[PDB]
RNA sequence: AAUUGAAGAGUUUGAUCAUGGCUCAGAUUGAACGCUGGCGGCAGGCCUAACACAUGCAAGUCGAACGGUAACAGGAAGAAGCUUGCUUCUUUGCUGACGAGUGGCGGACGGGUGAGUAAUGUCUGGGAAACUGCCUGAUGGAGGGGGAUAACUACUGGAAACGGUAGCUAAUACCGCAUAACGUCGCAAGACCAAAGAGGGGGACCUUCGGGCCUCUUGCCAUCGGAUGUGCCCAGAUGGGAUUAGCUAGUAGGUGGGGUAACGGCUCACCUAGGCGACGAUCCCUAGCUGGUCUGAGAGGAUGACCAGCCACACUGGAACUGAGACACGGUCCAGACUCCUACGGGAGGCAGCAGUGGGGAAUAUUGCACAAUGGGCGCAAGCCUGAUGCAGCCAUGCCGCGUGUAUGAAGAAGGCCUUCGGGUUGUAAAGUACUUUCAGCGGGGAGGAAGGGAGUAAAGUUAAUACCUUUGCUCAUUGACGUUACCCGCAGAAGAAGCACCGGCUAACUCCGUGCCAGCAGCCGCGGUAAUACGGAGGGUGCAAGCGUUAAUCGGAAUUACUGGG
């Protein structure tokens, strides 16, 4: 239940990178971006507030490489939760496990970092764990595994991870390759271009 | 602890032309191979006894009655045979067919003479015949003591013993030796014997020629070697009513009847493509194939099993990769004469029943549920001969009958069943008149279904024989959509086999470009419904060749009217002719029975084509109508005792001796 | 039924046939009581009170009849007697 | 901190507004079917025929109540298998034990079912006239007699299931008699009722060497309470119909007897003439009730599988027996329907227990392992029994996670589809090249569910007492079905693992070719009669994903039964 097709050819879709080429150059371009995710690739898009409603979260999905199941229930937590309910919906995907390596520098692509926690090639507070869904809370400890360290992939990961935007909420090291989670982040951190109250919408009416 | 040397294993059917005296002979097996006494039905199709170290598994049924497909299946199977005759029938026709099936698959027999007591019980007049009609090569084995109403005792050549019975009840038997006179008349059949024995060990040809004997051991080894090879044919003798000759034919068993080793492995084919023997192998891949489903009272449904390879294990998984399930075999079972022993396993080469599985029906490959997803051979091929007309009565019975097959089809795929293309009724495909007969009770009893048992129809044809022109006209002027339509034909007959041909014959364009599709679709359609009784008006060929229209009232249908009118009545005026359906066949039968077989095919409205000689038997080719041709199989199986067979192909329609023109006026 | 306890049955055969008795018995004591109080003979009567009464109390802390039967029993028979008696 | 949550669209007209139906987008399911299908975890699994049922299992247990020996183990005066310590039979019940029999306790629980039942029901809440095994507190009893019987022996009828005579014998079986109050009866005075012994261990002493005796446990009877259970009354709520409006004779009330564990027309004689009913009786149809459950923003609507409470039923109708308890789920008698056996005379049985069969149906799984865990029965105990239960097997049925690779790869390959022939697109997609290896495969390692029981000891309880018994430690060897357990360690190679629907609008997704009102689609509106974004194929795309659809169905949208909330 992974997406495992194409990658690149969705994010030509959703009209930005989601990072799923992550791997080295970036801004796209040598791919193909924009004018064509089929075949009568320029036509314009025209829209229904439930096409644009929907290619909001159907994009965020994307993003973190989330099935809808998985991805309903996260918006029925969100909703379950105290707090602006689309606000949640983006934390409880923040703690994913898969998401918090590659936003570690560990995984070069999201859907790598996750690559690696499936062959438990991570540990939390000391516990090998190797669960993509797994939430982790303020406080905990994710690390690679001593066994398979500093290994091919997760070099140019820690690598290109600092050129990245670089998060805040997690202390990372590299010699180590241990990492803290430190808090829970804000609407304010990670976002600009996302828009909650529409992928709440869609599982609102 | 072995106790399965495999070397061990006897797997036997009992075959032979009705009356004989299979179904007798093996209750009597079954009480010899286990009255045991020591100091402490066919009962599902098969059994396991034991006979002096050796585990036999019987399958008693043959029965050759027309429909033998059974036969001819437990037969492929098991490895071994006895051909049971009957001693008295001596001007016996029938005693063959049976064996001629039998090499037929490749499998060993030995022969048993078993009403040596019934009068004209004469054992010689039987070999006298089983190389005179089949023509094999039988090794006398025995010689009776008091030919028919005098059965005393018997002898054994090779082992030159005498052996007695004081009564018919099976007790007061003995080993007492030659009684004086007859002695001498052994000696050269247990040196024919021995003689025969020499066309396969050498070392029992020269000490054949030197003088010496061969060993009582060395002996049997070229007998038994002789045998398997399918060269040679043991045989032996005894009322099997009077119980005698029984154990000794029991001995006959083992030390002739081919093991479940002695036997050629079976085929099979991967899932990728390629054929493969199956080895006898208890430890190889798990091959097994199935024969016969019973539904027990006490345990349900049983899938009795003949395995190949592996070893089935009673509390497993198994998979058929025939219906692609995973059955989960539960309980072993094995049939013994008079009770349910409930075994752990069946090793290839052993036979007996599992419990549990739902989709696994006749016919069906197990493996293990990992091996090789493997399908063996099997593939029989006996069609039908005889068929019948079934009418469920009010539309009320044409269910009960759905549901007879939708059972009965299941428990018996021996026939076929079939809803005639151009007429409602459906037909019963059978393999002998009893066949269709018996299920004729079933499935109007045990089913409830009260329907209708007559013959089926006939496909005839309309057609006519001078050629006609006439008018096509149809106009219905009064006030706007005019609908005005008209058209001449040319109709004219062609070859009995010709078809349909119609002619775009308009010169300038007098009938517009746009309607003559239509006006053909209304000749075409016209067709359908005969001037004479109703059916497809065929072979001729049709020619427009005129017809106006009218500028606004024409329309496409308007015209497919009047040419469905022109033919209409072309057909009606050319004089029609009833065609009526003519089949190819071919009767193999033996030149004896020939003369009248042609007589009564003549006498059949039929006309004889040829006859040009095949094997020991002749064809004879020709056509007939499919009406005055219905049950024909019990009619050639008369002028011909059973040793005739036939096919038959459709060919071509042709006229109704006109006596038969206003006889269809129905 | 083929279920050991078949015994079950048999024992409270035993059982029913003595209590039929004594219960039996006992009434027959009881009865010939209020056909006294029914004629009239006060002394007759308290009679075979007395004789019913230790039958009474005793086949009921026997058991078949308990407690408050006999309460009933003497109860109102007696109160029978100290009527016209 | 703890119900904080409410969306519309399409279609009447040439056009409009309104009214009004119909239709869709959501959630849900004990589903089924079509295509397709990798792993696991947890749940679920005859909704129809309360249809019929082969077989095996589902209730036993105590020898510490009893007469006992038939089985298998042992021993034994004494006889022997002898191969002069290894030991075999006559027996002998001598004890360890145990078939059959008596007795005791349990077979009124557990498990199944929804047929009946719109009130001997259920829920909610009060009440009084009751009984209550085993557990429990209190106080007394526990004296002394008797006659039987099964088992068994003889003889005997039966095909069998099962009897028939006559013996003989035991007890915690039965019955007396004594004893008799805080019991019952009675205002009182009076009167009246009960019972069972059994084991363990013991110094002196000793006797009819079995024991009396001493002590300890456990049982037996009695009344009073406890607790649990149960019966019982009352008011309220508890589906539809008026195209059912009247109902009722034990009927409503009284009295008096009788009845039950108890109140009571519960039953009867007698008197009264009442009693129920538009606040819906009666009649007819339907239904087990609840906690809950689905839906909805809520109010409502729909519902009552699995889990838990109550009720009801056990092939159908009827009935009592035994008992603390039943009018009994593997009890009894009758009647009925029905099947089985039979030697023909006569007999046996009821899966709505677990598994399984037939039958019906769109549909529903194995004749599995285990008492190791919790729990129930009998027992002092160990034990035995337990289709309760714990598990495994079967099915994508649901929910939940996982996988089916991760990077890198360009003028962007070929092939395919479009193309105004410039190219476009499929497409970082492939292939190439690195890197990883969970899960399936192999091979090793290897938790917890295991508490207790068993002996040894140490005491402290009692007691004549250190014996024995109860608790307590102490030590020692041990008790899983699951089970190749979970979890971990390695081995190899991307290796073994993607499919279904849709793309005219509602509605996310479009072009080409085929077809020519045909073949066909279609939830509504409507497509199709020669350039079809709607049919069918392909390319492309969109959505979902080991699922996707389709059908069925409940609520929603429906302010479309409008209390909330309309006319």
């Amino acid at each position: 239940a992974r997406y495992l097709g194409p990658k690149l050819k969705l994010s030509r879709r959703e009209g930005t990178d989601l990072f799923l080429k992550s791997g080295v150059r970036a801004i796209d371009t040598k791919c193909k971006i924009e004018q064509a995710p089929g075949q009568h690739g320029a036509r314009k898009p025209r829209l229904s507030d439930y096409g644009v409603q929907l290619r909001e979260k159907q994009k965020v999905r994307r993003i973190y490489g989330v099935l809808e199941r998985q991805f309903r229930n996260y918006y029925k937590e969100a909703a379950r939760l105290k707090g602006n309910t689309g606000e949640n919906l983006l934390a409880l995907l923040e703690g994913r496990l898969d998401n918090v390596v590659y936003r570690m520098g560990f995984g070069a692509t999201r859907a790598e970092a996750r690559q690696l926690v499936s062959h438990k090639a991570i540990m939390v507070n000391g516990r090998v764990v190797n669960i993509a869904s797994y939430q982790v809370s303020p406080n905990d400890v994710v690390s690679i595994r001593e066994k398979a360290k500093k290994q091919s992939r997760v070099k140019a990961a820690l690598e290109l991870a600092e050129q990245r935007e670089k998060p805040t909420w997690l202390e990372v090291d590299a010699g180590k390759m241990e990492g803290t989670f430190k808090r829970k982040p804000e609407r304010s951190d990670l976002s600009a271009d996302i828009n909650e109250h529409l992928i709440v919408e869609l599982y609102s009416k | 602890k072995v106790e399965y040397d495999l070397k061990r294993l006897r797997n036997i059917g009992i075959a032979a032309h009705i009356d004989a005296g299979k179904t007798t002979t093996t209750e009597r097996i079954l009480y010899y191979t286990g009255r045991i006494h020591k100091i402490g039905t066919i009962t599902a199709a098969v059994t396991t006894c034991f006979w002096k170290d050796h585990r036999i598994n019987i399958i008693d049924t043959p029965g050759h009655v027309d429909f033998t497909i059974e036969v001819e299946r437990s037969m492929r199977v098991l490895d071994g045979a006895i051909v049971v005759f009957d001693s008295s029938q001596g001007v016996e026709p029938q005693s063959e067919t049976v064996w001629r099936q039998a090499e037929k698959y490749k499998v060993p027999r030995i022969a048993f003479a078993n009403k040596m007591d019934k009068t004209g019980a004469d054992l010689w007049l039987v070999i006298r015949t089983m190389q005179e009609r089949l023509g094999a090569r039988p090794v006398v084995m025995q010689l009776p003591i008091g030919r028919e109403d005098t059965f005393s005792g018997i002898i054994d050549v090779l082992r030159m013993k005498a052996y007695t019975y004081g009564n018919d009840l099976g007790t007061d038997i003995r080993e007492i030796p030659i009684p004086e006179e007859y002695l001498d008349q052994a000696r050269e059949y247990h040196e024919k014997l021995v003689e025969v024995a020499a066309d396969f060990d050498e070392n029992i040809m020269l000490k054949y020629l030197e003088g010496e004997e061969p060993t009582e051991e060395e002996l049997v080894a070229a007998i038994r070697k002789g045998t398997i090879d399918l060269k040679i044919t043991p045989v032996f003798l005894g009322s099997a009513l009077k119980n005698k000759g029984v154990q000794l034919l029991l001995d006959a068993v083992v030390d002739y009847l081919p093991s479940p080793l002695d036997i050629p492995p079976i085929k099979g084919t991967t899932p990728e493509g390629e054929v493969v023997e199956i080895h006898p192998d208890p430890n190889g891949p798990l091959a097994a194939l199935a024969f016969k489903i019973m539904a027990d009272p006490y345990v349900g449904r049983l899938t009795f099993i003949r395995v190949y390879s592996g070893t089935l294990t009673s509390g497993s998984y198994v998979y058929n990769t025939t219906k692609g399930r995973k059955e989960r075999v539960a309980r072993l079972l094995r049939m013994h004469a008079n009770h349910r022993e409930e075994v752990e396993e069946l090793k290839a080469g052993d036979l007996g029943a599992v419990v549990g599985l739902k989709e696994t029906i006749t016919g069906d490959t197990l493996v293990g549920e990992d091996a090789p997803r493997v399908i063996l051979e099997s593939i029989e091929v006996p069609e039908p001969v005889i068929d019948v007309a079934i009418e469920p009565k009010t539309k009320a019975d044409q269910e009960k009958l759905s549901q007879a097959l939708a059972r009965l089809a299941e428990e018996d795929p021996t026939f076929r069943v079939s809803t005639h293309p151009e007429t409602g009724q459906t037909i019963i495909s059978g393999m002998g008149e009893l066949h269709l007969e018996i299920i004729v009770d079933r499935l109007k009893r045990e089913f409830k279904v009260d329907a209708n048992v007559g013959k089926p129809q006939v496909a005839y044809r309309e057609t006519i024989t001078k050629p006609v022109d006439v008018e096509g006209k149809f106009i219905r002027q009064t006030g706007g959509r005019g609908q005005y339509g008209h058209v001449k034909i040319k109709v004219e007959p062609l070859p009995r086999g010709s078809g349909f041909e119609f002619v775009n014959a308009i010169v300038g364009g007098v009938i517009p470009k746009e309607y003559i599709p239509a006006v053909q679709k209304g000749i075409e359609e016209a067709m359908q419904s005969g001037p004479l009784i109703g059916f497809p008006v065929v072979d001729i060929k049709v020619t427009l060749y005129d017809g106006s229209y009218h500028e606004v009232d024409s329309s496409e249908m308007a015209f497919k009217i009047a040419g469905s009118m022109a033919i209409k009545e072309a057909v009606q005026k050319g004089d029609p002719v009833i065609l009526e359906p003519i089949m190819r066949v071919e009767v193999t039968t033996p030149e004896e029975y020939m003369g009248d077989v042609i007589g009564d095919l003549n006498a059949r409205r039929g006309q004889i084509l040829g006859m040009e000689p095949r094997g020991n038997a002749q064809v004879i080719r020709a056509f007939v109508p499919l009406a005055e041709m219905f049950g024909y199989a019990t009619d050639l199986r008369s002028k011909t005792q059973g040793r005739g067979s036939f096919v038959m192909f459709f060919d071509h329609y042709q006229e109704v001796p006109k006596q038969v023109q206003e006889k269809l006026i129905k | 039924n083929i279920k050991s306890a078949k015994k079950r049955a048999i024992q409270s055969e035993k059982a029913r046939k003595h209590n039929a008795s004594r219960r039996s018995m006992m009434r027959t004591f009881i009865k010939k009581v209020y056909a006294a109080i029914e004629a009239g003979d006060k002394a007759a009567a308290q009679k075979a009170f007395n004789e019913m009464q230790p039958i009474v109390d005793r086949q009921a802390a026997k058991g078949l009849i308990h407690k408050n039967k006999a309460a009933r029993h003497k109860a109102n028979l007696t109160a029978q007697i100290n009527k016209l008696a």
